[PDB]
C-alpha cells in the first residue's frame, strides 16, 4: 500500500519530506518508462471552476498518458452547480458517485478541502483553491528543481516578483523548508514582500534567508530563479513602473550567473523575463512546464494504484 | 455551591455549576454553546456581587455534567471560569478551562473567500498560542488570524 | 405563585418579575429584547417546575420597569407570561401582555425583495388578528404575512 | 397650505377620498389654465434606478411644464453606486442636501418608503417601488376615468386580464374602492386571478363585483374597461396560447358598448388590444397616458407649492 | 435483435412497460457486472444546447464506462450552428455523418424528434427537449425507486413542488401509469398543480391519487416521496414566501414515515430538502444520481449493441 | 475681472491660496445670497466619460441653480465616439464650438489638462482626471473644513485608512500645507501608507506631522478627522480583515473629541464609519457633500463671470 494510494492532495503542508521524495520518484521512473494502461478503466474528473492553461491541460493530459479517462469542465462562470445556486457540497456528493477521482480548480480558499468531506471514498486533488493551495504546480516545482541540480537540499534558492501574493512562491518555500542546508535570497518590492509567517517559519526553521534589492544583485551566488509574475492591476501604473525596472529579467542580467543556474516561472510570463532569454541556457520555464506531465503523472499513479512494479 | 444573601438559594441536586463567567460572558456561553437547549432546570445568575473578582455571571444546570472538553471550549470567553461537577449537593470535583486544540462552528472566518461561509459546513479553527496573543487558523482557506479578529463573533 | 420550598427562593426587593413564560421561549425573549445587555442583576430560571406547565420559563430582573409597550411586546411569543412589578419585597402590581398595534427592531420580513433586508432599518409590522392568526404588515413592502410565516425558522 | 404640501407620496392607500380628489381637481386645473413659471428655480432629482421611459418621460416632461430644473439618471449599474457599496440611505442622504423634491423608481419594495427616513424634509415621491406601490400611475388613471366618465362614483368598472401579478389594477381597485356605487368585473384567466385580500375589501366595504369569463358576457354594461398585460413569462408558452385567446380585445368585441364606453391600458399594450380598437372612439390609452402629465404636474405642484393659487 | 436496438429515444410515452422493466433488467445486470469495452470503437456525440450538469457529465461517464468514445460541446449559446443561423436539420444532418449515436440536450420542444429526421440511422437519445420530455432521467427514476423497494407497481407515491411544470414530475408520473396498483399523493401549491390532463389520465386509466396540502399530512402513508424544486422567479417572493413553509422537507417531518420510504430530488436541490435530511436513511437522492450511470450505460448498450451475453 | 474668469481648473497646485480664499469666499456668499439667474443662456458641457453621479449630479445640480442650461452625457462606452475611433482631442475640439464652459471626467490622467490645448477659449473644470486630480472635491472640503472650525490655519487634521491610494488626501494635504501652523496625523495601514512625496513636501514646508497607529491615540486633539474607504480590493480579502478593525470609527471612539470636532469623509463610506456616528454632531459628511454645490458653483461664477458682482 503506497503511502498516497487513496490519499487527497490539497495543501503541500499535508505532504512529509518523504510524500515528496516519493512522488519525485515515482515522477522520474514514469518519465523513463511510460505505463499508458496504468490508469485503465478509471475515469477521472476535471473539475475546472476557475480558468486554467497549463493545469487543465496537463492534468488531462497526464489522464491520457496513462490509460485515463475524462469527464469535468472549465468556466463554471455559473452554470448549474457551484456558483449558480447549487452548492459545491452537493456538487461533488454527485460527481464523486460518478468517477474514481476528482480534480478541481476553484476560485475560493479551501474549496478542495471542503469537496473532501463530500466524496467520500473518492479522492480529490488540489488544483488550485483561491489565493491557497497548489501542490502539483509545487511538485512539479521542486522535480524540476532536481532534475537541474540533482538535490532539493543545500541550495541557493532566489525568489522574485510578488513574494506577497504569488501562492506558488510561498508554496515552493515551504517545502524547500523540509529539506536541510537551503538558503533564500527574497528579491522584491517592499510593497510587494514576502508575508512574515514565511518569514518566522524559516527562523523557527533555522533556515537562512536574506532580502535583495535586485535580481542582479545575488546573480552569481544562486543555482535557482524562480521568477514570480508582477501584478499592476494590483499596483498604481505610475507605481508599477517605478519598481517595475529591477525586477525584470534580461539576457544580460545572466553574465554573472553560475552555469548550474536555471531560470524558472510558473508562467504564464507577461514581461517580467525578455526573451532573449528564452534563448539562453538558464531558461528552463517550458521544460518546468513539460515537468508538470510526469509531476502530475506519478501523483494521479500513486494515488489510485496500490503500488506500481517500475 | 450556593448563592445567597440572608436567603437561600439553590444548590442542584446534580450537574455541573459554571462560576467566575466574567461579566457579560454567561449569556454569550447561553447562546453560544446553547447550553439552554436541555429540558432539565437550568439556572442563571447574572451580574453577580462578585466583589472580590467583581461581579461575574454564573450558570447552573442541573443533571447535565460537563466534558472535559466543552470546559476548554469556554477557554477563550471564560478562562476564569470554575466548572464544578455536583453530586448530592455537594462538590464530586471541579476543574478550571484549559486552552483547546481547535476551536469547533462557533468561530467565524474572518477570509471572506474562504469556501466555509456558503457551504453547509462547521468551521473548524486550530487554536495556537505565541506571545499573548491566540492564533486560530482556518481548516478550510488555511489563514491564520489572531484570536481578536476572529473574536467578533 | 410557584413556590419551591425544598431549594428555596428569593423575591428581590425591587424590579419586574416575568412569570409563566412558556418554556424555550425564556431564552428568546432576551435574547430578542436584550434584557441582558444590562448591567443589573438578573435571575434566571430555566425549565422550571410549574403547576401549568411543569416546565416553565421565569426572568427576574433588578430595579427595573418595562413600559406596557414593552410587556405588550411579548404578546406573540409569551402570551400567557405574567409580568410583577415590585418594590419593597412586595408585589406591587400584575401585568399582561397585550397585542401590540406594530413590532419593531424584532420581526423580520418574509418578502425576499423588501428593501428592510439590504438597508440599515428597523423592521415594523402592523398587528391585527383575523380569528385564527394574527397578521402582520410590512412598514415598507407593504405585504401582510401570517404571525406564523413571519415568526419561521 | 394644501393637505399634501410637503407630504411624501409613497402609497395610494396612505391618500384619502379628499387628497385625491384634491389632486384630480388640481390636475383639471393645470390641464385647464398651465402655470409654466410655477416651479422655477426648483430643482428636482429625477432617480429612477430601475429603467422605465415611460413614467420617466412622463414626470420629467411634467416637471419642465411647471419651469422646474431636472437632474437624475437612468439605470444605476451605470450610477457608480449602489451595486455593493452605497446604501440606499446613503444615498438619499446625500441627494437630499441639494434638490427640492426626489422622484424615485427602485427595484426594491419600500424603496420610497425608506427614502422618506433620509431625505429628511425634502419630499419623496414614488414612481415605482418594487411590486409594491406606483400612486401616480393610478392618479393618472383616476383623473381619465372621471374626465371621461364625469364621476368616481357608481361606475361599472372591468379589470381585464392578469388580474395577479398588475400592482396598478390592484391600486385601482382599491383607490375606486374609496368611492361608492362602484361594481366590479374581473376577467381573468384561473392562474391570474383577482387576489383574495383585494376580494375580501371589496365584500367587507360592500362592493359589488362578479367574475367572468367572457368579455363579450358583460360588454353591455361597462363604462370602463381596464385592460392589462399577460405577460407570457408569468406561464407555459403553450398553456398562455390556450388562454389568451379569451382576453384578447377587438374592434369587433365592442359593437354593443355604451357611448360614454372608455377602454383603458396602462401600457404597454402588445397583444390584448388590436390595433382597430385605436381607430374607435372607446380607445383612450394615448389619451390616459397623456393625462399622466397633470396628474403629476398636480402633484408636484401641491408637494411643493404651501399655497395653490389657481 | 434486442427490442431498442438501433431505436430512439425521445419520449418516455414511446416506451412501453416492458422496454422500461428491458432497461432497468439491463442497467441491474451493469451494475453488478461492467463490460467496459463494450461500446468500444463507437463514437458518441455529446451535443448539449442547453446547459446540464447530470445529465451531461453521467451521460459521457457512461459513455466510458463502456468503452465509448465522446465527442461534442456544451453551451452552444450562439456559436456556429443552431442558435445562430444553421438549422438545427442541418447540424444534425452532418453530426450524423461523424458519430454513431447522438446524445442531445435542446432548450426547445422537440428538438430530438425533430433530429430524429436528419439522423438518418444514427440514434438520437433525448437529454431534455425544452419543457417537454426527459426520458433517461426517468429510467434513473424507476431504476432507483425499485432498486429501493423491489417493485414498480402497487406503490404510494407521492410528488411535491411544482406539478404544474417539473417535466420530470409528469414523466415519472407517466410511466408508473403503465404499472397498476400505484397510487398518488400529488402535494402542491395550487398556483402550481398537476395539471388536469394527467389527472385524466389517471382517471381513464382508473388509478387512484389523492391531492394533499402538505408533506407531513401523508408521511406515514407513503415508500417514495419525490421532492421536485420550487421556482420562486416564477412566483411572487412575497408569495413564494406564502406557501413555502409547508412544502420545504426537514428531518423532523420523517418521523411519522415507514422505514421502506426514500425521499429523491431530480436536483439541483436549493432549500426545498432541508440538510439534515442529508444525514437520514430516507435520504437517496444522492444514490438516485449515482444510479443514472447504469440507466444511462444500460440505453446506450441497448440501443448500439444487437444483444447482450450479461 | 476675477482672478479665476476664463481659466482652466485642472489640478489643484495650480490654485493659490489667495484664488482658494476667493473661491472659499464666493463660495460662502453663493451659499448665503443666491444668484439663480446668473448663468443664465450659459450652457455647459457635463461630459463624464468616467461614470460617477455623486460627482456629476452635484456638478449639474450647481449649474441649474445658477441658470445655466445642460448637455452631456456619462460613460462613453454608450456615446458614439472614443471606443477606438475618435480621439479625445477631437471630441474637445467639436464640443468647445457649442457650448460656454466644459466639466469632464475621464479615466486617463491628464485628460483634463489635454482638453485645454483643444478646447481654445472654452473653459475646462476636472471633475476627475484618473488618478491624478479632483480638485473640487478638495475645494468642498477645504470650504467645510472653514465653515465648521473657521480657519484653514493652525488646525489639527488627521487623515485616516488608505492613505497610499487616496487621490483626495493627498490634494487636501497639499492645499492645507499652503495655509500654517497646520499639524498632521497619519493613522494608516502600512501597506497604505501616506507616500514618500508629500511626506517631503511636508518635511520641506516645515510642517509638523507624525504617524499613529490609534485613533484614539490622538482623538482629543484633532479639529478635523477625514477619513477615507479602504478598498478591500486594494489588498488581500484575509489580510484586509486582520487591519480593517484598526481603522474603522464607531460613534464610542469618539468620547473624547472636541466640541468643534467634525468628522469628514468623501463618499461613499461603507465600513468604516460606523452609522451610530451618524446620529452625532461629529458627523459633517452630508453635510460636506452639500457643500460640494456652493465649491462648484463659486468656480462656474467665477471663470464665466467676468465681475462678480456680489
Ligand atoms: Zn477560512
Ligand atoms: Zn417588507
Amino acid at each position: 500500500a503506497n503511502p498516497l494510494y487513496q490519499k487527497h492532495i490539497i495543501s503541500i503542508n499535508d505532504l512529509s519530506r518523504d510524500d515528496l521524495n516519493l512522488v519525485l520518484a515515482t515522477a522520474a521512473k514514469l518519465k523513463a518508462n511510460p505505463q499508458p494502461e496504468l490508469l485503465k478503466h478509471k475515469v477521472i474528473a476535471s473539475c475546472f471552476f476557475a480558468a486554467s492553461t497549463r493545469t487543465r491541460l496537463s492534468f488531462e493530459t497526464s489522464m491520457h498518458r496513462l490509460g485515463a479517462s475524462v469527464v469535468g469542465f472549465s468556466d463554471s462562470a455559473n452554470t448549474s452547480l457551484g456558483k449558480k445556486g447549487e452548492t459545491l457540497a452537493d456538487t461533488i456528493s454527485v460527481i464523486s458517485t460518478y468517477v474514481d477521482a476528482i480534480v478541481m480548480r476553484h476560485p475560493q480558499e479551501g474549496a478542495a478541502r471542503l469537496a473532501t468531506e463530500f466524496s467520500g471514498n473518492v479522492p480529490v486533488l488540489n488544483a488550485g483553491d483561491g489565493s491557497n493551495q497548489h501542490p502539483t504546480q509545487t511538485l512539479l516545482d521542486l522535480f524540476t528543481i532536481q532534475e537541474t541540480q540533482g538535490r532539493l537540499d543545500n541550495l541557493h534558492v532566489a525568489m522574485v516578483g510578488d513574494l506577497k501574493y504569488g501562492r506558488t512562491v510561498h508554496s515552493l518555500t515551504q517545502a524547500l523548508a523540509k529539506f536541510d542546508g537551503n538558503r533564500f535570497y527574497f528579491i522584491a518590492p517592499d510593497a510587494l514582500a514576502m508575508p512574515q509567517y514565511i518569514l518566522d517559519m524559516l527562523d523557527e526553521k533555522g533556515i537562512a534567508w536574506s532580502l535583495h534589492s535586485s535580481i542582479e544583485e545575488v546573480m552569481a551566488e544562486v543555482d535557482i530563479l524562480y521568477m514570480t509574475r508582477v501584478q499592476k492591476e494590483r499596483l498604481d501604473p505610475s507605481e508599477y513602473a517605478n519598481v517595475k525596472a529591477q525586477f525584470v529579467l534580461r539576457a544580460s542580467d545572466l553574465h554573472n550567473a553560475k552555469a548550474n543556474m536555471k531560470v524558472l516561472h510558473p508562467l504564464p510570463r507577461v514581461d517580467e523575463i525578455a526573451t532573449d532569454v528564452d534563448k539562453t541556457p538558464h531558461a528552463w520555464y517550458f521544460q518546468q512546464a513539460g515537468n508538470g506531465i510526469f509531476a502530475r503523472q506519478a501523483l494521479l499513479a500513486l494515488v489510485l494504484n496500490r503500488d506500481l512494479v517500475l | 455551591m450556593t448563592h445567597d444573601n440572608k436567603l437561600q438559594v439553590e444548590a442542584i441536586k446534580r450537574g455541573t455549576v459554571i462560576d467566575h463567567i466574567p461579566a457579560q460572558i454567561g449569556f454569550k456561553l447561553l447562546s453560544l454553546f446553547k447550553l439552554t437547549e436541555t429540558d432539565q432546570r437550568i439556572t442563571i445568575g447574572l451580574n453577580l456581587p462578585s466583589g472580590e473578582m467583581g461581579r461575574k455571571d454564573l450558570i447552573k444546570i442541573e443533571n447535565t455534567f460537563l466534558s472535559e472538553d466543552q470546559v476548554d471550549q469556554l477557554a477563550l470567553y471564560a478562562p476564569q471560569a470554575t466548572v464544578n461537577r455536583i453530586d448530592n449537593y455537594e462538590v464530586v470535583g471541579k476543574s478550571r478551562p484549559s486552552l483547546p486544540e481547535r476551536i469547533d462552528n462557533v468561530l467565524v472566518c474572518p477570509n471572506s473567500n474562504c469556501i466555509s461561509h456558503a457551504e453547509p459546513v462547521s468551521s473548524s479553527f486550530a487554536v495556537r498560542k505565541r506571545a499573548n496573543d491566540i492564533a486560530l487558523k482556518c481548516k478550510y482557506c488555511e489563514k491564520e488570524f489572531s484570536h481578536n479578529v476572529v473574536l467578533a463573533n
